[PDB]
């Protein structure tokens, strides 16, 4: 499969600031990964579709970037809504698989 | 021991259309022909200069490998000789081909209920194509005096009409996935053997 | 609006069949799949197979080959997932999700079924 | 999506004429197949890729042509062959209408 | 499938007035030259007039011999194509056919109207 | 303006032969030439479109190709209900016309 | 030789399921591709199923799908077509049809004697 190392899995991050997330694949998925978050016993939601581009209902603070197969989610200005985890899903290859978790609390 | 992948480009979610049929480049291989040969469902298996079940112990230098979608009964001009609307404008093999010719039935995976129209073909070409080239020219014929600057019409066509693929078509209209193997032995020491 | 409504949770012994629905509301049914996807509890999300929605054949992971059966019933707009013999190990949160025939992103998500079994 | 028609349902001959019965279709298909009913049994088949022929029929039923057209060709037809004439090809999901070889 | 429809087979005084329809079915009109040519036998075939695609302007061409006398104007709203012809002569007397599109794939003909002059 | 010339009005054939319709041009016009044949107390079909390709739905019969100042179309094993006009047209500048007309008998 | 005769078909009510079964004789059954062709009484033939060599391919038109679930025995050396949710557009006498490659490719060589399945009362 496409095992996708999420490094760091947890962020001690405060109010105010600008984050930034790592999803780093195995084999080259070229802009086919989705992003998503999971609160305290949930559904994920979307986040970010085909690794760069956004999707209304979300604030326009969110951003992606990255291609290749280097991934990075950058958010700024992260208010306290955001506690949660945050998943990557690949599309590229079969089977389909998600990452192992970043999550996201507040100082 | 670095398998090369054929699960890159065999079991992928997007195959490009035929008009820009993408070409990986495989090598460095120890090559195992027993992960595909293990499956029923394949329309043609095919094999040209080489006979199919004794795959292993036959080393190459570079193994080719092509992929596009095209409907299930033009998967007879992917061949050596025929000639027709894929063979002559889209993706074109030479008369001394030494690979395979594998295809599927992905009716399931590759078609909408509505018109999913993200696949292409081309229409004309001013000559046929030379063995093995691609052309992304998707200019639009000018064929009068009158210059049309891009915009299609009367007398201005456009190079490329779209496949449709509903699933209620046919088992020959309903789209067949195809990965053209090929094998070369250009002058150069062994790379590829399993 | 368009949502996926699901079943409640469940309280099945190590042996037992356990059905599972899931119900769309909203969006033309045959325009889409049905992404299945178990979520363990602290772990991630692993996609166990898909079902075209106007066919009706599925296709499982290599993970979760046997035990497990994707129906699909289109008078009552409805998938199932129908394990036979549960096991210990797969104590999960079973959701749905609409992911599409040509783009594969989940989006449209459900609530959530819970199987926990026990003795 | 393929409609295969006939043209037309009901083609007269007599003991010596020639005949031919078309099957034009919608798209460009490769080959085109033909089978015979006689009223009361099972259909079998007659011409497969155009060309060829089946084993056991006389040499009086040849086709040809290939694109969207396709012709079946009886040079002297005789009284074994006042049936129906169905038209198929593999990638249609039916059949043609079929055209009837009455007898003058 | 696709039919064409035509109407107003005529007889006028030379001086007159002429203009005729031309109601489609089966197919997307907005995309589509619809054109017109003319039947005589001491003639052949002569081409008369076009109305191009909807996304080129709906631009017009006419033939020369009939500059001025004649006008074009489709509308994609009801389906149809109007083309009206004015101040006539004993030249313009024959069949008018109604065209779907010339000179590509999709050329179907209609069944011309017996349009003549006194 | 451009003009073509059809300078055989009657073609003489007979079951099985092979007959040539000509067309003669003007000046050199590039592939922008159509074939229309007309069945007697009826409208005109397509025959051929740009002078190379063949229509969908017409037999193989009817083939035809050429490029430069003059064109013909090719007609092999005429059966007994090709028996009808033909006509050529060019329409590389707006100023369009067809050719005169070639009525073919069985002998 | 090769012969095809089959049974299993009747009358049925709208909204009965029914088993159609084919026997086969004189050929080897797992390298050749079978399916079902049916005849309304306008006399005009359809496919309604297609199998593979194999048994795992199958082919359904979009008219029928769903509701009609053909399959293919190896133990025994018969096939079968089992219907359900029938509505009084499926009365047609139906045959056992025979392909010719391993696929549903090639030309439909033998056929069998059919059975009449009318949808009534
Ligand atoms: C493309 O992906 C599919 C998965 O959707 C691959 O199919 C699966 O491949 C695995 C590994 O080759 C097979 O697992 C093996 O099964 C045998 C028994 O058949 C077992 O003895 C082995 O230990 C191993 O577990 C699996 O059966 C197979 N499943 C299916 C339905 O084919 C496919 O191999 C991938 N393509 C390529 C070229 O690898």
């Amino acid at each position: 499969d496409i095992v996708l190392t999420q490094s760091p899995a947890t962020l001690s991050v405060t109010p105010g600031d600008n984050v930034s997330l790592s999803c780093r694949a195995s084999q080259i998925i070229s802009n086919n990964l989705h992003w998503y978050q999971q609160k305290s016993h949930e559904s994920p939601r979307l986040l970010i579709k085909y690794a760069s581009q956004s999707i209304s209902g979300i604030p326009s603070r969110f951003s992606g970037s990255g291609s290749g197969t280097d991934f990075t989610l950058s958010i700024n200005s992260v208010e306290t809504e955001d506690f949660g985890m945050y998943f990557c899903q690949q599309s590229n290859t079969w089977p389909l698989t998600c990452g192992s978790g970043t999550k996201l609390e507040l100082n | 021991t670095n398998l090369c992948p054929f699960d890159e480009v065999f079991n992928a979610t997007r195959f490009a259309s035929v008009y820009a049929w993408n070409r990986k480049r495989i090598s460095n291989c120890v090559a195992d022909y027993s992960v595909l040969y293990n499956l029923a469902p394949f329309f043609t298996f095919k094999c040209y200069g080489v006979s199919p079940t004794k795959l292993n112990d036959l080393c190459f230098t570079n193994v080719y490998a092509d992929s596009f979608v095209i409907r299930g009964d033009e998967v007879r001009q992917i061949a050596p000789g025929q000639t027709g609307n894929i063979a002559d404008y889209n993706y074109k093999l030479p008369d001394d081909f030494t690979g395979c010719v594998i295809a599927w039935n992905s009716n399931k995976l590759d078609s909408k209920v509505s018109g999913n129209y993200n696949y292409l073909y081309r229409l004309f070409r001013k000559s046929n194509l030379k063995p093995f080239e691609r052309d992304i020219s998707t200019e639009i014929y000018q064929a009068g005096n009158k210059p049309c600057n891009g915009v299609a019409g009367f007398n201005c066509y456009f190079p490329l009409r779209s496949y449709s693929f509903r699933p209620t078509y046919g088992v020959g209209h309903q789209p067949y996935r195809v990965v053209v193997l090929s094998f070369e032995l250009l002058h150069a020491p062994a790379t590829v053997c399993g | 609006q368009i949502q996926l409504v699901q079943s409640g949770p469940e309280l099945k012994k190590p042996g037992e069949t356990v059905k599972i629905s899931c119900k769309a509301s909203g969006y033309t049914f045959t325009d889409y799949g049905l992404n299945w996807v178990k979520q363990a509890p602290g772990k991630g999300l692993k996609w166990m197979g898909w079902i075209n929605t106007y066919s009706g054949e599925p296709t499982y992971n290599d993970e979760f080959r046997g035990r497990f059966a994707f129906s699909l019933e289109t008078s009552t707009i409805t998938a199932y997932l129908k394990i036979n013999n549960l096991k210990n190990e797969d104590t999960a949160t079973y959701f749905c999700a609409r992911g599409g025939n040509w783009d594969w992103y989940f989006d449209v998500w459900g609530a959530g079924t819970t199987v926990t079994v026990s003795s | 999506q393929i409609v295969l028609t006939q043209s037309p349902a009901i083609m007269s001959a007599s003991l010596g004429e020639e005949i031919t019965l078309t099957c034009s279709v919608s798209s460009s298909v490769s080959d085109m197949h033909w089978y015979q009913q006689k009223s009361g049994t099972s259909p079998k088949v007659f011409i497969y890729s155009t060309s060829n022929l089946a084993s056991g029929v006389p040499s009086r039923f040849s086709g040809s042509g290939s694109g969207t057209f396709y012709s079946l060709t009886i040079s002297s037809v005789e009284a074994e062959d006042a049936a129906y004439y169905y038209c198929h090809q593999w990638s249609s999901w039916t059949f043609g209408g079929g055209t009837k070889l009455e007898i003058k | 499938e696709v039919k064409l429809e035509e109407s107003g087979g005529g007889l006028v005084q030379p001086g007159g007035s002429m203009k005729l329809s031309c109601a489609a079915s089966g197919f997307t009109f907005s995309d589509a030259w619809m054109d017109w040519v003319r039947q005589s036998p001491e003639k052949g075939l002569e081409w008369v007039a076009q109305i191009r695609r909807k996304a080129n302007n709906h631009a017009t061409y006419y033939a020369e011999s009939v500059k001025g006398r004649f006008t074009i104007s489709r509308d994609d709203s009801k389906s149809s194509v109007y083309l009206q012809m004015n101040s006539l002569r004993a030249e313009d007397t024959g069949i008018y056919y109604c065209i779907r599109g010339m000179t590509y794939a999709m050329d179907f003909w209609g069944q011309g109207t017996s349009v003549t002059v006194s | 303006d451009i003009v073509m010339t059809q300078f055989q009005k009657f073609m003489s054939t007979s079951v099985g032969d092979r007959v040539s319709i000509t067309c003669k041009a003007s000046q050199n016009v590039r592939t922008a030439v159509a074939w229309y044949q007309q069945k007697p107390g009826q409208s005109p079909k397509a025959m051929i479109y740009l002078a190379s390709n063949r229509h969908r739905g017409v037999p193989d019969r009817f083939t035809g190709s050429g490029c430069g100042t003059d064109f013909t179309l090719t007609i092999s094993n005429v059966q007994c209900e090709d028996l009808a006009d033909y006509f050529c047209l060019q329409h590389r500048n707006y100023p369009l016309t067809f050719g005169g007309g070639t009525k073919l008998e069985i002998k | 030789e090769v012969m095809l005769v089959e049974s299993g078909g009747g009358v049925v009510k709208p909204g009965g399921s029914l088993k159609l079964s084919c026997a086969a004789s004189g050929f080897s059954f797992s390298t050749y591709a079978m399916s079902w062709i049916r005849q309304t009484p306008e006399k005009s033939l359809e496919w309604v199923a297609a199998i593979s060599s194999g048994g795992t391919n199958t082919y359904y038109p979009g008219s029928v799908k769903g509701r009609f679930t053909i399959s293919r025995d190896k133990a025994m050396n018969t096939l079968y077509l089992q219907l359900s949710s029938l509505r009084s557009e499926d009365t047609a006498m139906y045959y056992c049809v025979r392909h010719s490659g391993n696929y549903v490719d090639s030309v439909m060589d033998y056929w069998g004697q059919g059975t009449s399945v009318t949808v009534s009362s």
